[PDB]
């Protein structure tokens, strides 16, 4: 809903039951959260994994081998004269097993919107679920396909986003093809940003384009434009290109999901932790707090976010007289842009 | 009192023209709401000629089954089949999963008690006689389950017993049976369009605002509790395209801090009657000046009023001066923009942005006024009532008032019956509206409740305590009032909780079973919908216990909370 301005839930769904993009989640988190990983049709074999390992029961393989060697099948047609009574429950607990290590593959976006709404027919397991396609076996088609779909995503491809990003054979292997495509022509092979100090093959239109952005050699106030952002969407060069600031020698923050970093200006002031309860303020500059707490505020203001009313910091939690400097602008900053002051000090 | 004994257990035992089962599934209700019956008895209740039909085919598909307990054979309901089993009965061989448990609390005593909510005056012996094992079995249960009121010793049936207490009063007098105190509560709500589906658009809103015309409600109240129920789809456009086009004015009547206050929508047709008179305060220059320029005037922006200069101390304190003047209810602005604003507090300049108008002349008290008055209040609530007039401010009392309505009484715009059971005793209302109120009328069936729960806020004219029924209890130190910014969930007559602020404490008041669920859920509706200004907080919750551990009172209410979700606890 962020980079798509008007976003209302129906408008996925019209996507995915039209055959033209496959969900296919591919890692499980707790209960009630997961790694979903929208692929294309076209090209689905080429940007799939192979499946995962598990343990493999025969209600499992009853689940499979029949959605083998067809297309798709509701929940109820996977086995026959099962109730959700009692095998219903193996059953289901044998699919969403099997599914968030990436075998099957619903139709449609329903379930998965449902099995976040907690525990509260039925939605958990509505549409039809499919076989999945097996993913492409490495080759060098693989390797080009991969190499491109990279540069397109990240602007100038590093030694360090290949990192973060899972490709086999490290950042050694994409070299070596890369070299090829810079041969050919088809990318600048340029030292584009600095910090970096490696190779960013990046390409040639995108370089015109970078281009822009550089800060101008005249001194000029900044525009201090904030844009809140998970900690883990591929719109966050931290934890991946650019590496975090290091400041709170033993607490480090990283790409945790369900954290967010908001950034303004390009720098990043803030880090929240798991919803709430931390706050992270990275080296701190006044009244650039006032923008990204008018960015968190507008964001819950709008719904996109839970409200958030716990709050700490490093060790300066609440109210603590041994206030530092430090600490004082956050507060400062967050009392301004109208976010509640002690309402408790738990919440159960 | 003998004569209607006999007609309250016709309609128990649905043994009269009326009530009557009249089709194949009907009689199973029937069944399983008497008991077992023989079939020769099931006969005279259902409306056909042939029965014997409608019994076997029920048998067949397993809806009823046949029983011979004693000499009669008799038809009990698969549903009491397997709990009758631990009587004398045998239950059917053929597998029934209706069969899953066996054994109740205690099976062969709760049969008598249901047995006798239908009934009204019965014996001993005759419980037992009709079906029973053992008559020494028939004294213990009578003086077992005393303490839980069941089965009092009404004339040899306690919910019964105040049945037929209320039905044999009224009697000598000539009046039919009052409605009950809940069934009002249920009445008062929808009688004032909240929840319907009907009332919609910008007429819907001239509508509501007809009959709420003299009210005051809290300003935070105002489109986000009172507005946003009646009128089912509601745009805070629409309340400005009101007041723009000359049709409602809003005046202001008192302020309850720096930010919310008393806002009273006027219908612009009869301002002068409804309009109360200014407040009387000290007048500075200032002030005399914003009232020389509106006095002879139609509306002025907010620069029009001080010509010069109306930027910094020298005008802001004039804008100071003016929202003095407003909420004493002398100058009103032609939109409902400024208060939007005030309610948000600070961070040109909004709160003196619309035009801003002198008060029509409030009507000098008469008998013209009175008579509006008397008028008006019978739209307000569905019966007036020597309580309301108390809530609600009233310059002459309930005493002056009463007067005037005998003769509204003699002309016949008004029927002067004893229409609500623990009231006055002389509150009266138009004839139309007594039928309404006839409605809700509980039944007297052992049926059970629908949970129907419904939200109000304290000052809103739709909540019923405080006004006319009259706060329940306050046996011990917290007490519940018509404060500001409160809310009374309600999910039958009867009150379950009550708020005073959205993190305050919450009153357990009733400690009903199983209620507090749904008015835990209607909760989050509002909340979720985000009609109430912030999300639910209660740390002071019961007695001001705050949940360091379990109490037996507060038991249902922290489950209920997790019913819901508790979204803040």
């Amino acid at each position: 809903p962020q980079r798509v301005r008007d976003y209302q839930p129906a408008m996925l769904d019209e996507l995915l039951a039209s055959g033209e993009v496959m969900w296919s989640g591919a890692g499980q988190i707790g209960n009630g959260d997961g790694w979903v990983a929208f692929h294309l049709a076209d090209t689905a074999p080429l940007t799939l994994t192979h499946g995962a390992e598990i343990e493999f029961t025969d209600t499992h393989r009853v689940i499979l081998e029949t959605l083998g060697h067809g297309g798709a099948y509701f929940f109820r047609q996977l086995t026959d004269g099962t109730v959700e009574g009692t095998a219903g429950q193996e059953l289901k607990q044998a699919l969403w097993e099997l599914i968030w290590a990436g075998w099957v593959t619903g139709d449609t976006f329903a379930p998965v919107r449902a099995v976040l709404s907690g525990p509260r027919t039925d939605p958990t397991v509505s549409g039809r679920w499919s076989a999945l396609p097996a993913a492409e076996p490495d080759s060098t088609v693989r390797a080009h396909f991969q190499a491109e779909l990279l540069l397109g995503r990240h602007g100038v491809l590093t030694k360090g986003a290949v990192g973060a990003e899972g490709v086999p054979g490290g950042f050694a292997t994409l070299y070596k093809v890369l070299s090829a495509f810079e041969d050919a022509g088809r990318c600048q092979r340029g030292y584009f940003v600095e910090s970096l100090g490696g190779a960013q093959f990046a390409v040639a239109s995108t370089v015109d384009r970078l281009r822009s952005y550089l800060d101008n050699v005249d001194p000029e106030r900044p525009e201090y434009h904030a844009v809140v952002l998970a900690a883990t969407d591929p719109a966050n060069p931290y934890g991946a290109a650019l590496g975090w600031p290091t400041d709170s020698e033993a607490h480090r923050p990283g790409r945790k999901a369900g954290a967010l970093v908001a950034l303004v200006d390009g720098r990043l002031v803030w880090f929240l932790e798991r919803g709430g309860r931390s706050l992270l303020s990275f080296g701190a500059d006044a009244d650039a707090q006032r923008a990204a707490a008018g960015a968190l505020t507008d964001l819950v203001s709008a719904g996109r976010i839970p409200s958030l009313l716990v709050e700490r910091i490093n060790g300066v939690a609440v109210l603590d007289p041994d206030v530092d400097a430090e600490r004082a602008v956050v507060q400062d900053a967050l009392l301004g842009a109208g976010l509640s002051r002690t309402p408790r000090g738990l919440r159960l | 009192d003998p004569a209607v004994v006999a007609s309250t257990s016709a309609q128990l035992q649905h043994l009269t023209p009326e009530r009557a089962a009249r089709d194949a599934e009907g009689v199973a209700d029937l069944l399983r709401l008497l008991g077992p019956l023989t079939e020769a008895d099931i006969a005279q209740r259902c409306t056909a000629d042939n029965i014997g039909a409608w019994l076997d085919g029920l048998h067949a598909a397993k809806r009823a089954l046949p029983v011979t307990y004693a000499g009669q054979t008799w038809w009990a309901a698969v549903e009491d089949i397997g709990l009758l089993r631990d009587g004398i009965g045998v239950p059917v061989p053929v597998g029934v999963p209706a069969a899953f448990t066996e054994s109740a609390s205690d099976p062969l005593g709760d049969l008598i008690g249901r047995y006798a909510r239908t009934r009204g005056p019965f014996t001993t012996e005759q419980t037992a006689a009709r079906f029973g094992l053992g008559v020494r079995v028939a004294s213990d249960v009578l003086s077992r389950m005393a303490v839980d009121g069941r089965l009092i010793r009404g004339e040899f049936d306690a919910q019964v017993l105040k049945i037929l207490r209320r039905r044999s009063l009224a009697a000598l007098r000539a009046q039919v049976e009052p409605v009950s105190t809940d069934a009002y509560a249920r009445f008062l709500p929808s009688w004032q369009h909240v929840g319907s589906t009907n009332t919609t658009g910008v007429d819907g809103l001239a509508t509501v605002i007809e009959q709420l015309a003299g009210v005051p409600i809290p300003a935070s109240a105002v489109e986000s509790l009172v507005f946003p129920q009646r009128v089912r789809d509601y745009q805070p456009a629409m309340l400005d395209e009101l007041l723009a086009s000359g049709e409602v004015m809003w005046s202001g009547a008192g302020q309850i801090g720096n930010g919310d206050g008393w806002v009273a929508f006027h219908l612009a047709d009869t301002a002068p009657l409804t309009l109360t008179h200014g407040a009387e305060i000290e007048f500075t220059d200032t002030h005399r000046v914003i009232l020389e320029t509106l006095g002879h005037g139609g509306a002025y922006f907010f620069r029009q009023l001080t010509d010069g200069t109306v930027e910094g101390t020298a005008g802001q304190e004039l804008k100071q001066a003016l929202w003095e003047l407003i909420w004493a209810g002398w100058v009103t602005g032609d939109t409902f923009a400024p208060v939007r604003a005030v309610l948000s507090g600070p961070r040109t300049d909004p709160t003196v942005s619309g035009r801003w108008s002198a008060l029509p002349a409030a009507e000098p008290d008469s008998t013209v006024r009175a008579h509006f008055q008397a008028e008006l209040l019978l739209g307000r609530h569905g019966v007036l009532t020597k309580g309301a007039v108390g809530a609600e401010g009233v310059p002459g009392g309930f005493a002056t008032l009463y007067k005037v309505l005998s003769a509204f009484e003699d002309a016949g715009r008004c029927q002067r019956g004893y229409f609500v059971e623990s009231l006055g005793g002389a509150q009266f209302a138009v004839a139309s509206t007594v039928d309404r109120l006839r409605s809700y009328l509980d039944n007297v069936d052992p049926e059970r409740p629908e949970y129907h729960a419904v939200v109000l806020a304290a000052t809103d004219p739709a909540n019923p305590y405080g006004a006319a029924l009259g706060w329940p209890t306050d046996s011990e130190a917290h007490r519940p009032g018509r404060k500001a910014g409160a809310l009374v969930a309600l999910v039958d007559g009867r009150l379950v909780w009550f708020l005073e602020r959205g993190g305050r404490s919450l009153l357990s008041f009733g400690a009903d079973a199983d209620a507090q669920r749904a008015a835990a859920g209607a909760l989050t509706d509002l909340v979720s919908a985000g009609r109430i200004p912030s999300l639910l907080v209660e740390r002071i919750n019961g007695v001001a216990v705050l949940d360091p551990d379990v109490d037996a009172e507060r038991a249902v209410v922290q489950d209920a909370l997790l019913g819901a979700g508790l979204s803040r606890t």
